[PDB]
RNA sequence: UAUAGUUGAAGGAUUUGGAAAAUUCCGCUAAAGAGGGUGAAAGCCCCGUAGACGAAAUGCUGACAACACCUAGGAGGAUCCUGAGUACGGCGGAACACGAGAAAUUCCGUCGGAAUCCGCGGGGACCAUCCCGCAAGGCUAAAUACUCCCUAGUGACCGAUAGUGAACCAGUACCGUGAGGGAAAGGUGAAAAGCACCCCGGAAGGGGAGUGAAAUAGAUCCUGAAACCGUGUGCCUACAACAAGUCAAAGCUCGUUAAUGAGUGAUGGCGUGCCUUUUGUAGAAUGAACCGGCGAGUUACGAUUGCAUGCGAGGUUAAGUCGAAGAGACGGAGCCGCAGCGAAAGCGAGUCUGAAUAGGGCGAAUGAGUAUGUAGUCGUAGACCCGAAACCAUGUGAUCUACC
RNA sequence: UAGCGGAGAAAUUCCAAACGAACUUGGAGAUAGCUGGUUCUCUCCGAAAUAGCUUUAGGGCUAGCCUCGGAAUUGAGAAU
RNA sequence: GUGUAGUGGUAGGAGAGCGUUCUAAGGGCGUUGAAGGUCGAUCGUGAGGACGGCUGGAGCGCUUAGAAGUGAGAAUGCCG
RNA sequence: GUGAAAUUUUAGUACCUGUGAAGAUGCAGGUUACCCGCGACAGGACGGAAAGACCCCAUGGAGCUUUACUGUAGUUUGAU
């Protein structure tokens, strides 16, 4: 049949134009009275996906 | 060329011959043979379908 | 080329790999798979992306975004596509297309400003980047949001 | 038109054979050179095929007759009709990709219960404007799915451990009270011409003679391998501790695909099988009694990378129609690339964040794809094969045994 | 008298030689991180038994170690 | 040609080849003996290939390309 | 006179002290020993029969208990 994509990842990942992927960081939904200001400021900026995982999930995101 | 069948009804010879109109000329039915006979009108007809 | 002398294009057909036919092929007795382990039963292997026990990547990072129900994306043609209609042809989001340039006008044709045009066409589309009108009226064309 | 049919072209001789269709000469026919059979392999011997003709009876399909049935305009808008315990609401469940969710739409059970054209339903909670329709009465061919059966065909499908379980008198023989389970078994030669007659022998069996091209083709009947069981003989062996061999070697007997030959072997040197699993094997860990036969990474649909081929800022068809189950053209709906950033409004070689022309993330600055074959890998599928103890749903059993 | 049961002067005893839940057919090629096996040949290169995390410890993912194909500057590798 | 250099190897990666059945075209063999069976002191680096003697009595090779129910000594394998 | 069975890698199947996956018919160094049988015994061939019943593991089962979790037949209460 047709290879099914993953509706669990498509709600967390945006595909850039050079090939990589985008992802918004973790540790940004809860208790902040612990993390400092640097620790909470520098976590408003999404980053990419490492070389590792793009080896193992390069198949579930085959289309989207 | 077309239904001038009186020229095909004499092509059940020794299999040295085989007959075909000008709409069914395929690859094999040419590559498999050595010489090819064709009337003068069939030549133009071929030169039509083949654009 | 005759029937009894066929030759394929060189380097265009490989052979095969039949595994488990004798210890000289290099792939007999565990079929290129090794020793025990659930990678080596019939139909072993875990699902994709699964990670032993770790909370996998897709649950370690958060969900975000939604999708507007009525977005509209156009069918951009930049500027050099136009540069073959020499001087006065009434470029149109219609039978212009009909030339092997732009099929499937998604929601109307946009026009952009990359990178250089020297003609005097007359452009009709459904949107324009502000620099594109300046380029057109720079070479002295027209425009119409039609 | 379906169920019986009729007609249907052209060859002789020679060499091998038991037998020619084989071989060599010289001829002929074809709208018929597809196939099957005959003493080996046939265009011209036989059945047929290409053609041409054909139904007393019965059935189906057309067509046109006859009969049956059905169907008319224009203008008016005073009053009447337009499907009731229905729509719909609460409550509890189900159906829609939609698991109550902000939940429209559709059903079911229970309770409550509308209006009547100035009217009613819907456009994914709900309201307003707009737009589209008229539920609570019925019928309706074709395009679609299947094949126990009959007819005619085909196959880079099998060829007696294969192919149906079953090529033969098979769902039989046999097993179980019963539901139920279920095998092994094809081949004489062209034609039985299947051995008259004699001899030993109670018979079986055998030896001559015969039939036969061939009886070592004689009914256990084409070919007839291996484990296993025998007969004869060239070389060695009764002071010897041998994973059973190989290297060295006297003598003895031979004489080949003719070459630095073959068989055997006194005597010396050296030497703890095979497979799997393990840090490690001769292991006293584990499997094989022996010979033969069968017996394990495949296919469809997707995805990705390398090789190759056709076009290249383009590539490219699908379903479907005519066609021999082909080829072989039509068919431009659709997909992929040519532009990106932003969650989004949007902006555009730029854009986002930000008070910012600051800085930073991301792309541009030449940067090529796409269709198909092929191969490596991965995904859904039983997916390399064999292997449980158990679980759920119809059935069958109290002739043994337990209670009555 | 019947298996989601029956019968038991009570033993987990009996229900067609085997009852802590009968037999027979179907879902069914059930499932097994476990065990056994997997057939022709030559040339070239050739490892590991480690760190991290895991309802993980004889399993798995990424990292390290192996192999094959390409790009580019090198002077980046090495042993003194 | 001639010099220099290298050639142990399990899991495993890479490359090139032997052999079986069938299809297509071309060219061949066969009662003056094909397939199959047995024996031989033969040839190539391998898988493997020829040639001759006997038995046997009707179909099979060779070249180029294609497709696979394509290769067996072990599963306390299954059948004789 | 008739006529089985379990078992079985091939066997021309000696003893001692060593050695070895840590107790050898088969290795090492020595000692004893002509070839083939027949009737008895059971020290050894980790002897044969049952892919440990003891123990651990399988993120395995089944049967049983309860103030383990989640539900339910059944009994009762209220509205309609």
């Amino acid at each position: 049949p047709k290879q099914k994509t993953h509706r669990g990842l498509a709600k967390r990942v945006k595909r850039t134009g050079g090939g990589g992927l985008k992802r918004g960081r973790a540790f940004t939904s809860h208790r902040f009275h612990g993390k400092t200001k640097k620790q909470r400021r520098q976590l408003r900026k999404a980053s990419m996906v490492a070389k590792g995982d793009y080896k193992r999930i390069r198949q579930q995101l085959a289309r989207m | 060329e077309n239904g001038n069948d009186f020229a095909a009804l004499s092509a059940r010879n020794l299999p040295n011959v085989s007959v075909v109109t000008s709409d069914n000329v395929s690859v094999l039915d040419v590559v498999s043979a050595n010489k090819v006979l064709a009337t003068q009108t069939a030549l133009t007809q071929i030169e039509e379908v083949l654009a | 080329m005759k029937l009894h002398e066929l030759k394929p294009a060189e380097g265009s057909r490989q052979v095969r790999n039949r595994v488990g036919r004798g210890t000289s092929s290099g792939n007999g007795k565990t079929a290129g798979r090794g020793q025990k382990g659930q990678k080596a039963r019939s139909g072993g292997g875990v699902r994709l992306g699964f990670e032993g026990g770790q909370t996998p990547l897709f649950r370690r990072l958060p969900k975000r975004g939604f999708t507007n129900i009525n977005r509209k994306d156009y069918a951009v043609v930049n500027l050099d596509t136009l540069n073959r209609f020499e001087d006065g042809t009434e470029v149109t989001p219609v039978v212009l297309k009909e030339a092997g340039i732009v099929k499937n006008e998604k929601a109307g044709i946009k026009v952009l400003a990359d990178g250089e045009l020297t003609k005097k066409l007359t452009v009709k589309a459904a949107k324009f980047s502000k620099s594109a009108q300046e380029a057109i009226e720079a070479a002295g064309g027209s425009i119409e949001v039609i």
